[PDB]
RNA sequence: CGUGAGGGAAAGGUGAAAAGAACCCCGGGAGGGGAGUGAAAUAGAGCCUGAAACCGUGGGCUUACAAGCAGUCACGGCCCC
RNA sequence: GAAUGCCGGCAUGAGUAACGAUAAAGAGGGUGAGAAUCCCUCUCGCCGUAAGCCCAAGGGUUCCUACGCAAUGGUCGUCAG
RNA sequence: CGAUGUCGGCUCGUCGCAUCCUGGGGCUGAAGAAGGUCCCAAGGGUUGGGCUGUUCGCCCAUUAAAGCGGCACGCGAGCUGGGUUCAGAACGUCGUGAGACAGUUCGGUCUCUAUCCGCCACGGGCGCAGGAGGCUUGAGGGGGGCUCUUCCUAGUACGAGAGGACCGGAAGGGACGCACCUCUGGUUUCCCAGCUGUCCCUCCAGGGGCAUAAGCUGGGUAGCCAUGUGCGGAAGGGAUAACCGCUGAAAGCAUCUAAGCGGGAAGCCCGCCCCAAGAUGAGGCCUCCCACGGCAGCCGGUAAGGACCCGGGAAGACCACCCGGUGGAUGGGCCGGGGGUGUAAGCGCCGCGAGGCGUUGAGCCGACCGGUCCCAAUCGUCCGAGGUCU
């Protein structure tokens, strides 16, 4: 449950540390994004000399949410933060790594590259 | 609010037509099988102190 | 809405409703019969019946439980010694409520007696 | 949408 | 156009192909037909259905006459299924098979005098910034001198629920003839122990 | 009619009795069936059970672990056919039925706060001696 | 009423005569019903006359598919003389 | 017949809003024509840098006791400034 | 002018169509895709944020689109009170001055009670020619009506290439609506536990009050809920709009038309869900009651039946509605299960002690699913047809 104003940790080596969502890309007026949704966000904080800097307007896919997400098998899964991975307009990651686990929902939604890059898929 | 207030005095006819539902209904009473006195059903007879065919309470 | 909720509020806040049930039970386990309003009467049935049942068990735990509501060591003793035993074979229903025929003058409240069963 | 602002014609009412 | 009377019993979820399916259990059979309506006699086609046994003491005389003409034991409720003619004298769950797609009518939960926010999902008033004893009020209900009245139909507070609601196109997950049990996928109007009607869906 | 009974009846065909009992505070390994591309596999989840909601057949339990620097919680229905087995890896001792509070503790504090429930350990070893 | 200067009301009538109703009855009392006084008691003291607004009981006519400055003109029904 | 006229009487709104701190009550016993409301007992709750106690102002018999309940008391009253 | 409250916002909408999108078209300087332009169409839809009192506008990010207007520039007896009409104070400017300025600045009292119409809900009455208990028909109303992406067809038709379809067929979404509580997530005023200060019971142990109208803290059933779940928009049938025809005169040709017949919209009528015979035009079916007495009428007692009274209820402001009233499981108690809490008191052992271990998943235990006549629904009373005329 990510919406405009929501901060996210970035889970990659692009150089951003925190991005703040300003728009969820899922139709004309989707209220929330979840795992596997592409958001548009501003970069609020970054490390020196990254591929990205504070102030940019970038796109990212949400990989972990703190509101638990439900699955067809009757289970659920939930992470301790809300994080995302920055992308280009081809749904490909922009960094060369991703940190921490990511949700298996990403695979189903076609963010294949990210899933293999992830240390664990839960 | 702006202090609503009646626009016209109510006609005798219309005040009394509002009261068309104000009549009391007579109390509902049954004889007591012991002392034959009229009493509310499901209550202890306040005349002779009987309810359910036994003396319950000192009248 | 109030769907499937159990137990009246009796226009008393939480701790006052509580003292009410206690003081009623105190009065009831003392005189064996009292008069109250009908709603008050119906609510007392359960509250006392539970205490009486605990006297029937007789153990130490039971006494200390009961003593939380009733508070009076003498009265508890009476409940345990005199009251309880005359219910050893009675399985629930240790009290009865019967409705009185005349309302109160000052407020028209329907009255009823509540008493301990023979 | 009337382009010229229209004056109030009654004061904000006071206890007077 | 087949139908049956039943009772709502409660919800759970079962497992079917590594999937959890929310379901509602309804006790449907058996329902004896106790009158049939024909175009000659009544103008249309239906089957009057009966459901749940009744203490014959509690069934008055005009009603006793009605059952006896059917060859039928006294029953708690009568309801019709329209445009329906089962060949038997009794209808059971056997008329629906898993996979079939049904409609169910129930009597909705009653919320009594409901406010405008619960009933019609109005937005209420703001909760600070000066909002003044209007936090759950409806706001304007009109215009001014034109039209100078309130439309019929205008959404306002009033009773809500305790009314006939039909939910349509539910998947039949299972049927257990040995218990007169019907497992429909999804949520059914009304409280547990409530009366319902289950028909073949009017959806394609 | 007995409405509760009817429910449990419908439910009964899915009820499992084969899984081990466990308490909140215990550390557990849940072998869960998972699908990906294109196959299905067994993926283990190992953590502390921090909560056990009870509703008969609808009882569900919640397990928490730290994976590569991030806290993860998993919720499982206890009679899910998708669970292969659950292995008790350690008995722990809570004084509390729901353990939400460990979400804010360090790995050190948790170890102090949830000591090994030595009683249920001997108890687990008392069995595990077959005939 | 106003600190004060000062402001500033309402409120008349039993009967010729109290002969102002002993006494009994219901009622805690109030009040009443009888008895009694009187030419008269809807002259009974909450008292000459006792208008109108206003409230009530009883009786005739009338009214629950009807659109109204409330009346008027016509006709018919019912009730009274 | 009108002067938002004057004095008085009586309506309408209406059996409606309200009955003045959300510190809180319950039972038993007594008294009496009548009792949730007076007295008595027991239980519960509230104030305690007061919601206790003593002075000054101001009020002027409100003090104590007996006998009362038309009115005053926001209900009731057998109680009472 | 013995008062018609005034900008903007919020709230709630409803209407117009000169249509922003979605549907149907003609022309194109229409290859395809995508546009331009006019015609038809008001069914539905038409986002979030920065600035400013703003409406407007500009900008950011999206979108199928981010339409324009009317309703006292809709809506202050519905809210706001930032704008602007009072009294204070200051700046620039004008005036000798008092003061003033479509010049600016800071501050500045927005009225518990709805009589009538109207609206949303709910009853009482009478009627619907015999009186009744059920089950219904649907005149007529209301609700609803949105739309995107990707894939296959097919990298095909088209095009030098870049690009890229009609038609048809699958899958997944957004917002909205109705219902629901199995899961997920809330609340859960006393269902459990821990904790402090103080007063108390009864000294220890064990408890009780108060610290809020829960003292605080960790939890939490049923219910009521959304953030959670199911489902809906249609399909289809008919009639049309613009537009395209077939056959075809007047008018030897031509013409969609003058006679006749086709195709054709998210729109219209039906279909779907809800209300509905006060539909006084008061409908229909099934079943029960009976032609009782005294004087289209009155009176008395009854019939079928109903009400009163009572125990209640996911029904509910009262009312109504539904269930039950000893021939009974309606509530309360009690027993069992679930469920919460998470190992009671007491005793034994270990430690100087705070404590720790065992007995013990113990003790306690609202509402949930059930059982059981232990307690209470005693006993009863009153209404209630004798059927108008051709
Ligand atoms: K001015
Ligand atoms: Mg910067
Ligand atoms: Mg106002
Ligand atoms: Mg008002
Ligand atoms: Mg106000
Ligand atoms: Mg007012
Ligand atoms: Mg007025
Ligand atoms: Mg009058
Ligand atoms: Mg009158
Ligand atoms: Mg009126
Ligand atoms: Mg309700
Ligand atoms: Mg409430
Ligand atoms: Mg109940
Ligand atoms: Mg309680
Ligand atoms: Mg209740
Ligand atoms: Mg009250
Ligand atoms: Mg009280
Ligand atoms: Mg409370
Ligand atoms: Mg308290
Ligand atoms: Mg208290
Ligand atoms: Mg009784
Ligand atoms: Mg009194
Ligand atoms: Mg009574
Ligand atoms: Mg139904
Ligand atoms: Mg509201
Ligand atoms: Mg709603
Ligand atoms: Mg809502
Ligand atoms: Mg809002
Ligand atoms: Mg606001
Ligand atoms: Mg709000
Ligand atoms: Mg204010
Ligand atoms: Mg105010
Ligand atoms: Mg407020
Ligand atoms: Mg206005
Ligand atoms: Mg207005
Ligand atoms: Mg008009
Ligand atoms: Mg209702
Ligand atoms: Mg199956
Ligand atoms: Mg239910
Ligand atoms: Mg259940
Ligand atoms: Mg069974
Ligand atoms: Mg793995
Ligand atoms: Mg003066
Ligand atoms: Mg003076
Ligand atoms: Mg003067
Ligand atoms: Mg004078
Ligand atoms: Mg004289
Ligand atoms: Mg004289
Ligand atoms: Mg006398
Ligand atoms: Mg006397
Ligand atoms: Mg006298
Ligand atoms: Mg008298
Ligand atoms: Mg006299
Ligand atoms: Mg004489
Ligand atoms: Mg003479
Ligand atoms: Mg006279
Ligand atoms: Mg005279
Ligand atoms: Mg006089
Ligand atoms: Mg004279
Ligand atoms: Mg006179
Ligand atoms: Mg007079
Ligand atoms: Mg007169
Ligand atoms: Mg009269
Ligand atoms: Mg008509
Ligand atoms: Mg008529
Ligand atoms: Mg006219
Ligand atoms: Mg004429
Ligand atoms: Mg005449
Ligand atoms: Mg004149
Ligand atoms: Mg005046
Ligand atoms: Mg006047
Ligand atoms: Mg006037
Ligand atoms: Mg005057
Ligand atoms: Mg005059
Ligand atoms: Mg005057
Ligand atoms: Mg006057
Ligand atoms: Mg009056
Ligand atoms: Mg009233
Ligand atoms: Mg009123
Ligand atoms: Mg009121
Ligand atoms: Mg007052
Ligand atoms: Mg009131
Ligand atoms: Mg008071
Ligand atoms: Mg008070
Ligand atoms: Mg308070
Ligand atoms: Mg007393
Ligand atoms: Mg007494
Ligand atoms: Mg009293
Ligand atoms: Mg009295
Ligand atoms: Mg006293
Ligand atoms: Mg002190
Ligand atoms: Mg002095
Ligand atoms: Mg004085
Ligand atoms: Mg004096
Ligand atoms: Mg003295
Ligand atoms: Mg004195
Ligand atoms: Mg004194
Ligand atoms: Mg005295
Ligand atoms: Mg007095
Ligand atoms: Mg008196
Ligand atoms: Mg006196
Ligand atoms: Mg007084
Ligand atoms: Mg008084
Ligand atoms: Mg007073
Ligand atoms: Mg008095
Ligand atoms: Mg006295
Ligand atoms: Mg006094
Ligand atoms: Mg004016
Ligand atoms: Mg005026
Ligand atoms: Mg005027
Ligand atoms: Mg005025
Ligand atoms: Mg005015
Ligand atoms: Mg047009
Ligand atoms: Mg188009
Ligand atoms: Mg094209
Ligand atoms: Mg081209
Ligand atoms: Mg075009
Ligand atoms: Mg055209
Ligand atoms: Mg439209
Ligand atoms: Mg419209
Ligand atoms: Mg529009
Ligand atoms: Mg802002
Ligand atoms: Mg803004
Ligand atoms: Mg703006
Ligand atoms: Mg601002
Ligand atoms: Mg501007
Ligand atoms: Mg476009
Ligand atoms: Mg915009
Ligand atoms: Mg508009
Ligand atoms: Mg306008
Ligand atoms: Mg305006
Ligand atoms: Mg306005
Ligand atoms: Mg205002
Ligand atoms: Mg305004
Ligand atoms: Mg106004
Ligand atoms: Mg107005
Ligand atoms: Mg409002
Ligand atoms: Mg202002
Ligand atoms: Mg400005
Ligand atoms: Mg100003
Ligand atoms: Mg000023
Ligand atoms: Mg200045
Ligand atoms: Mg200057
Ligand atoms: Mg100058
Ligand atoms: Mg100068
Ligand atoms: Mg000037
Ligand atoms: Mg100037
Ligand atoms: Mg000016
Ligand atoms: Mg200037
Ligand atoms: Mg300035
Ligand atoms: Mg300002
Ligand atoms: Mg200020
Ligand atoms: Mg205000
Ligand atoms: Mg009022
Ligand atoms: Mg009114
Ligand atoms: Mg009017
Ligand atoms: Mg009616
Ligand atoms: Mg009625
Ligand atoms: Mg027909
Ligand atoms: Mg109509
Ligand atoms: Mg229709
Ligand atoms: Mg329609
Ligand atoms: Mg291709
Ligand atoms: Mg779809
Ligand atoms: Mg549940
Ligand atoms: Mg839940
Ligand atoms: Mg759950
Ligand atoms: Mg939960
Ligand atoms: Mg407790
Ligand atoms: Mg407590
Ligand atoms: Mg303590
Ligand atoms: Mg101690
Ligand atoms: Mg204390
Ligand atoms: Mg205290
Ligand atoms: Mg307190
Ligand atoms: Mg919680
Ligand atoms: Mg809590
Ligand atoms: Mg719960
Ligand atoms: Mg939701
Ligand atoms: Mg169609
Ligand atoms: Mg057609
Ligand atoms: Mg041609
Ligand atoms: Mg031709
Ligand atoms: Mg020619
Ligand atoms: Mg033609
Ligand atoms: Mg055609
Ligand atoms: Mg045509
Ligand atoms: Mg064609
Ligand atoms: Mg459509
Ligand atoms: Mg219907
Ligand atoms: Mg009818
Ligand atoms: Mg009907
Ligand atoms: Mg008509
Ligand atoms: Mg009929
Ligand atoms: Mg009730
Ligand atoms: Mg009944
Ligand atoms: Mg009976
Ligand atoms: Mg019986
Ligand atoms: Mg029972
Ligand atoms: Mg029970
Ligand atoms: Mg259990
Ligand atoms: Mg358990
Ligand atoms: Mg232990
Ligand atoms: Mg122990
Ligand atoms: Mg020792
Ligand atoms: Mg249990
Ligand atoms: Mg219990
Ligand atoms: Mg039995
Ligand atoms: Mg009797
Ligand atoms: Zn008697």
């Amino acid at each position: 449950m990510i919406q405009p104003q929501t901060y996210l940790e970035v889970a990659d080596n692009t150089g951003a540390r925190k991005i703040m969502c300003i728009r969820v890309l899922k139709g004309s007026n989707a209220k929330y994004a979840t795992v596997g949704d592409v958001i548009v966000a501003s970069v609020k904080e970054a490390i020196p000399r990254g591929a990205v800097k504070e102030g940019d307007v970038v796109k990212a896919v949400v990989v972990r949410t703190k509101k638990e997400i439900k699955r067809p098998d009757g289970s659920a899964i939930r992470f301790d933060d809300n994080a995302a991975v920055i992308i280009n307009n081809q749904l490909e990651p922009r960094g060369t790594r991703v940190f921490g686990p990511v949700a298996r929902e990403l695979r189903e939604k076609g963010f294949m590259k990210i899933v293999s890059l992830a240390p664990e898929v839960l | 609010a702006k202090h609503p207030v009646p626009k016209k005095k109510t006609s005798k006819a219309r005040r009394d037509a509002r009261r068309s539902h104000h009549a009391l209904t007579p109390p509902t009473l049954v004889p007591c099988p012991e002392c034959k006195a009229m009493k509310p059903p499901h209550t202890v007879c306040p005349e002779c102190g009987y309810y359910a065919g036994r003396k319950v309470l000192e009248v | 809405m109030r769907h499937l909720k159990s137990g009246r509020k009796l226009n008393r806040h939480s701790s006052h409703r509580l003292a009410l049930y206690r003081n009623q039970a105190k009065s009831l386990l003392t005189h064996g019969r009292i008069t109250t309003t009908v709603p008050k009467a119906k609510e007392l049935r359960g509250f006392v019946d539970h205490l009486i049942h605990l006297a029937k068990r007789g153990d130490l735990h039971a006494r200390r439980l009961v003593l939380r509501d009733l508070q009076d060591v003498k009265l508890v003793r009476k409940l345990f010694d005199e009251i309880a035993p005359r219910y050893r074979d009675r399985q629930g229903g240790y009290t009865r409520v019967l409705k009185l025929a005349e309302r109160r003058r000052g407020d028209g409240a329907p009255l009823a007696l509540v008493e301990l069963v023979e | 949408r009337r382009i010229r602002p229209r004056p109030p014609r009654l004061p904000r009412p006071r206890p007077r | 156009m087949k139908g049956i009377l039943g009772v709502k019993v409660g919800m759970t979820r079962i497992f079917r192909d590594d999937r959890a399916v929310p379901v509602t259990v309804i006790l449907a059979g058996p329902c004896p037909v106790v009158q049939r309506r024909t175009p000659e006699k009544d103008g249309y086609t239906a089957v009057q259905l009966g459901f749940l046994p009744q203490n014959p003491k509690r069934v008055n005389r005009p009603l006793k006459g009605h059952f006896a003409k059917a060859g039928v034991e006294p029953v708690r409720i009568l309801r019709e299924i329209r445009d329906f003619n089962p060949e038997g004298d009794t209808v059971t769950v056997e008329i629906f098979k898993p996979g079939e797609r049904v409609d169910v009518t129930g009597t909705s939960k009653g919320r009594g005098f409901a406010g405008v926010m619960k009933r019609w999902n109005f937005a209420g008033g703001p909760d600070s910034h000066g909002a003044h004893k209007i936090h759950r009020h409806p706001g304007s209900i009109g215009n001014r001198k034109t039209p100078g009245r309130v439309y019929k139909g205008k959404k306002m507070a009033g009773h809500y629920g305790a009314e006939r609601v039909t939910v349509m196109n539910l998947e039949v997950v299972d049927v257990i003839p040995e218990e007169n049990l019907l497992l429909v996928k999804g949520a059914v109007p009304g409280p547990n122990g409530g009366l319902v009607i289950v028909r073949e869906t009017k959806k394609a | 009619m007995n409405r509760g009974a009817l429910i449990k009846l419908v439910e009964s065909r899915y009820v499992r009795t084969d899984l081990p009992e466990f308490r909140p505070g215990d550390t557990v390994r849940v072998s869960y069936k998972v699908k990906e591309g294109n196959r299905t596999r067994i993926q283990d989840f190992e953590g502390i059970v921090i909560r056990i909601r009870r509703n008969g057949f609808n009882t569900t339990f919640t397990v928490r672990k730290v994976s590569y620097g991030v806290g993860v919680e998993r919720i499982f229905p206890l009679h899910s056919p998708l669970i292969q087995k659950i292995d008790i890896v350690q008995r722990g001792r809570a004084r509390r039925a729901k353990l939400y509070f460990i979400r804010n503790l360090s790995d050190r504090e948790i170890r102090r706060k949830l000591r090994a429930d030595r009683k249920r350990i001997d108890q687990d070893r008392a069995a595990e001696r077959a005939a």
